[PDB]
């Protein structure tokens, strides 16, 4: 197995996925170099769980899965396990027994324009919260009251939302792009293997 | 049954992003004032109302007296006010016409000089320098007269158009008038005694003064005295301060008259100005050294939005821009301070002012939308000023190094200090609680228009203790040459946060634990007296300001005693100093007119 895995192209995409429809990629048959992932370097986020970014390279799995999508400065925190807020509770949710490694790189001066871009979106509302790895694409209006629905009307309510992204927002409601990679061990040959093993 | 907590909750998270495009809007014009970036600030305006009247009408659905949850009440209750909704289409455009026009008036009048007609001169720049340096009764008096004559009377027929429907809006917020609509800011709804109804304010204001007036009155005499030996004929010995012959363009702070008026003249320098001079200062390192400050107890540093944003020096763009000192908060993590800062120690502390306006905001940016304010206007400007209270002992300005290190302390230095303190303090407190009474009483219709101005000029001459050099007829609206008063801003804060700040220092100082005179006390590097101040500017306006004052002081209201006692030295000195004086002042003598 000498090809090299496609980290990069992950990463490296001119848009990313809103959150609540958040991409994946499946990493299948290659060597995994965690290298090229500095070519975004510029990280406020890089928590592993389960291995070590100082481990990475060394990783022998079956399967590695990398899911991508755009979010709050703020919300970084709850791509996380075991957290709570609407990130995790409506649009991304990870198991408690998660392996893997959320990063998060801030990414204003792509994904803001000074008129708001209103072309990322979350879901803020749901009638319960989503289990782990579930996603969730409905634009069915929410339904607050015990009284009957209508479009975006009362007690009714539009269910995603748009972050108006621009340059001078403060840091915690820029723009950062989020990658959590996923590392599966099944009970097959491991095909997704580091350099240094 | 709560559905209330989701429409709020579509309700932030909209308003924040309409907000944000405002204030942007807004701070564009105050930044660079043409034609154009006009009609964008009222254009984003409009958006902002036209969406707040349908979430106002939306909220006045879900009763009040069905929500338990104090927070969702206090929430609610802010969103079933519905601000600038109450006025309506025509009505809504004519007033912010009538605003913008008020406000590009004040800030880019030009008025000229008899002697050399060609030299036409601003104020937010220029016009003040004269103000804080010349002792000529001639030049200051036609700069005074030529500012009232040139733009009071462009303004006055805009400040009547502007009570008649700034009151139209209070009414139909269920208010008497505006008056009663700004008092609104002190109403709090809790618990046991921790409730206020606005029409305490008055009240409690009145009280304070009283207890207030003594001091005042000692200080106004020595004062006088001091100006009669620059000014002779012009003053007399019994009677009032001319209003063009004090620290600035109105009577509002006497911090210029220190020099005039430094008790032992012979003694290191409160004023700390020529050390900047000397010490190449700019705007950048008075802000640095205001970061500084704010960390050493404990604070965030300020943002790079902060840095990269905002406006410090006056733009030499060819923009005109308004100068005044102000805070932003553009709702986004989005903060600036727009502030033309000239290298003096007068802008060294109005720069820790104004940071302590963005650090507030920084602070209670955890709470929703409809809950990120102070706990009342006071509040908001006080926390600017209790740093500024420890900026400015002289035992700090010796660790900058800007005052000398050698020790010459005394009671001698301390009596300097307390002046220089008093004169921007305790010398604001009649002006400012005299000028919010004017409009209060304009607002409750209790001055016909045709004696506007005579009863501005009296409640001058009796209450502050100040008379005017030229008459003046209702032709001039000279009440509407302040900031405040043109750019509608409400004034009674600038009273309250004087006294709150006060008790917040002491308490403060008892965390640091320093012993001895409230006045020699300093809270820089002390991380307790930083955290104690965070955990209530954390609150913001979510529980009521009583309990929130309860919270770090221990009162629920206002308290002059911290203030007085903090004067209490130069209470005694000032007294001597007048024990062959009148202390008082007549409205009976003019300065011929
Ligand atoms: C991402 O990789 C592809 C590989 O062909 C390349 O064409 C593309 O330009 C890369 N992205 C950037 C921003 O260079
Ligand atoms: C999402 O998946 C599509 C599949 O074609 C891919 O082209 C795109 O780059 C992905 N977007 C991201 C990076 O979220
Ligand atoms: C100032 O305003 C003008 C017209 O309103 C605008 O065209 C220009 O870009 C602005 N200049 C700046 C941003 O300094
Ligand atoms: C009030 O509602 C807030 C959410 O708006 C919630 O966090 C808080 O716990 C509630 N407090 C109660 C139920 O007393
Ligand atoms: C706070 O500590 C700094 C750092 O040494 C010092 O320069 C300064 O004088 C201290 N502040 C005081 C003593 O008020
Ligand atoms: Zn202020």
């Amino acid at each position: 197995p000498t090809n090299l895995c496609p980290f990069h192209e992950v990463f490296n995409a001119t848009r990313f996925a809103s959150v609540y429809a958040w991409n994946r990629t499946r990493i299948s048959n290659c060597v995994a170099d965690y290298s090229v992932l500095y070519n975004f370097a510029p990280f406020f986020a890089f928590k592993c769980y389960g291995v070590s970014p100082t481990k990475l390279n060394d990783l022998c799995f079956t399967n590695v899965y990398a899911d991508s999508f755009v979010i709050k400065g703020n919300e970084v925190s709850q791509i996380a396990p075991g957290q709570t807020g609407n990130i995790a509770d409506y649009n991304y949710k990870l198991p408690d027994d998660f392996t893997g490694c959320v990063i998060a790189w801030n990414s204003n001066k792509l994904d803001s324009k000074h008129s708001g871009n209103y072309d990322y979106w979350y879901r803020s509302f749901r009638k319960s919260k989503l289990k782990p790895f579930e996603r969730d694409i409905s634009t069915e209006i929410y339904q607050a009251g015990n009284k009957p629905c209508k479009g975006k009307g009362p007690n009714c309510y539009f269910p995603l939302q748009s972050y108006g992204f621009r340059p001078t927002y403060g840091v915690g409601h820029q723009p950062y792009r989020v990658v959590v990679l996923s590392f599966e061990l099944l009970h097959a040959p491991a095909t997704v293997c580091g350099p240094h093993h | 049954e709560e559905l209330a907590k989701t429409f709020l909750d579509k309700f932030n998270q909209e308003a924040e992003d309409l907000d944000h495009q405002r204030s942007l809007a807004a701070w564009n014009y105050n930044t660079n004032i043409t034609k154009e970036n006009t009609e964008k600030m009222n254009e984003a305006e409009a958006k902002w109302s036209a969406f707040y009247e349908e979430q106002s009408k939306l909220a006045k659905d879900y009763p009040l007296q069905e929500i338990q949850n104090f927070t969702l009440k206090r929430q609610l209750q802010a969103l079933q006010q519905s601000g600038s909704s109450a006025l309506s289409a025509n009505k809504r455009e004519q007033l912010n016409t009538i605003l913008n026009t008020m406000s590009t008036i004040y800030s880019t009048g030009k008025v000229c000089n008899p002697k050399k007609p060609q030299e036409c001169l601003l104020l937010e720049p220029g016009l003040d320098e004269i103000m804080a340096n010349s002792t000529d009764y001639s030049e200051r008096l036609w700069v005074w007269e030529g500012w009232r004559s040139e733009v009071g009377k462009q303004l006055r027929p805009l400040y009547e158009e502007y009570v008649v429907l700034k009151n139209e809006m209070a009414r139909a917020n269920n208010y008497e008038d505006y008056g009663d609509y700004w008092r609104g800011d002190y109403e709090a709804e809790g618990a046991d005694g921790y409730g206020y109804n606005r029409n305490q304010l008055i009240e409690d204001v009145e009280r304070t003064f009283a207890e207030i007036k003594p001091l005042y009155e000692h200080l106004h005499a020595y004062v006088r005295a001091k100006l009669m030996n620059t000014y002779p004929s012009y003053i007399s010995p019994t009677g009032c301060l001319p209003a063009h012959l004090l620290g600035d363009m109105w009577g509002r702070f006497w911090t210029n008259l220190y020099s005039l008026t430094v008790p032992f003249p012979e003694k290191p320098n409160i004023d700390v100005t020529d050390a900047m001079i000397n010490q190449n200062w700019n705007a950048v390192r008075i802000f640095k050294e205001a970061e500084k400050f704010f960390v050493s107890v404990g604070l965030p540093n300020m943002t790079q939005g902060f840095w990269e944003n905002s406006m410090l020096t006056e733009p030499t763009d060819g923009r005109k821009v308004v100068c005044h000192p102000t805070a932003w908060d553009l709702q986004k993590g989005d903060f600036r301070i727009k502030m033309c800062t000239k290298v003096t120690m007068d802008n060294f502390l109005t720069a820790h002012h104004e940071m302590g306006h963005i650090q507030y905001d920084m602070a209670y940016a955890m709470q929703p939308y409809l809950l990120r304010n102070g706990a009342n206007e006071g509040f908001h400007e006080a926390v600017g000023e209790i740093m500024s209270l420890s900026a400015s002992t002289p035992k700090h300005l010796k660790s900058i190094g800007l005052l000398p290190s050698d020790f010459r302390e005394d009671n001698e230095t301390e009596i300097n200090f307390l002046l220089k303190q008093a004169l921007t303090i305790v010398g604001t407190l009649p002006f400012t609680y005299m000028l919010e009474k004017w409009r209060w009483m304009v607002f409750k219709g209790e001055i016909p228009k045709d004696q506007w101005m005579k009863k501005w000029w009296e409640m001058k001459r009796e209450i502050v203790g100040v008379m005017e050099p030229v008459p003046h007829d209702e032709t001039y609206c000279d009440p509407a040459a302040l900031y405040h008063v043109s750019n509608d801003f409400s004034f009674i804060r600038y009273y309250t946060r004087t006294i709150y700040q006060f008790q917040f220092q002491e308490a403060l100082c008892q965390a640091a634990k320093h012993e001895g005179p409230l006045h020699k006390c300093d809270i820089s590097n002390s991380t307790e007296a930083g955290q104690k101040l965070l955990n209530m500017l954390r609150l913001g306006k979510s529980k009521p300001w009583t309990l929130a004052l309860e919270n770090v002081v221990g009162a629920r209201n206002m308290d002059v005693r911290p203030l007085l006692n903090y004067f209490e030295p130069l209470f005694g000195w000032l007294k001597d100093q007048n024990r062959n004086s009148f202390v008082g002042w007549n409205t009976d003598w003019s300065p011929y007119t």
